[PDB]
């Protein structure tokens, strides 16, 4: 996306 | 014309004396015990970090130490295409929030943290109730290069940048008695922040 990430990687810190 | 490099004497004090050892470059840098999981330090370059490219994530990570008293400098190098929206720069208490959901100045957004916005070139504390300040203040006719310095001055409460060899002048007062920590604030994927303690002094 705009700020180079990608929905593929998973959030630990979310998790 | 002559762009003005005076900076003030205790500082150039500091920056008179030989660079900070590697040993204490290393009591200094990034805590992989205190950060967003998101985020993890280079395993062959404990003074760097790396963000892993999680969408819609705002992460930061605490330096070691938490200071209390003395002037104290560090280095701060941010590859300037690998700051994306929001790339925020300061000191926290130990209770301010590592992570966030979204992108945003995370850093300066409540009152346990104080930051340096270096894509609005402003400066936020308690940003859900205050209002950013601009910095450096604008004269002429800013751009924050890949390399700077930040002053923590916990004797007079205050913290400064040096941008270019160029002091840009306090940013923040109010800081003595509290324990400060260095933090940033990065939603770019796969960002590297290199931090390098320079020097403290005990004056």
């Amino acid at each position: 996306d705009i700020n180079n990430n990608n929905n593929i990687v998973e959030d630990v810190e979310r998790k | 014309l002559q762009a003005d490099f005076v900076k003030p004497a205790r500082i150039d004090i500091l920056l008179d004396m030989p660079p900070a050892s590697r040993d204490l470059q290393l009591k200094h840098s990034w805590n992989s015990e205190d950060r967003s999981l998101n985020i993890f330090v280079k395993e062959d370059d404990k003074l760097t970090f790396h963000r892993h490219p999680v969408a819609q994530s705002t992460d930061c990570i605490r330096g070691k130490v938490g200071l209390t008293k003395g002037l104290h400098i560090w280095e701060i190098y941010w590859p300037t295409r690998q700051r994306g929206t929001h790339a925020v720069v300061g000191v926290c208490t130990a209770d301010a929030p590592l992570h966030s959901v979204g992108y945003q100045s995370l850093v300066g957004s409540t009152e346990q943290s104080w930051g340096w916005d270096l894509g609005r070139n402003k400066l936020y504390h308690d940003s859900k109730n205050c209002a950013g300040v601009t910095y450096p203040a604008i004269l002429k006719n800013f751009l924050v290069p890949d390399k700077f310095l930040v002053a923590l001055d916990m004797d007079e409460g205050t913290l400064s940048f040096i941008v270019d060899q160029q002091y840009l002048g306090i940013a923040f007062r109010g800081l003595r008695g509290k324990k400060l920590y260095p933090i940033v604030s990065a939603v770019w994927g796969h960002c590297e922040i290199t931090m390098r303690y320079i020097g403290g002094l005990v004056d």
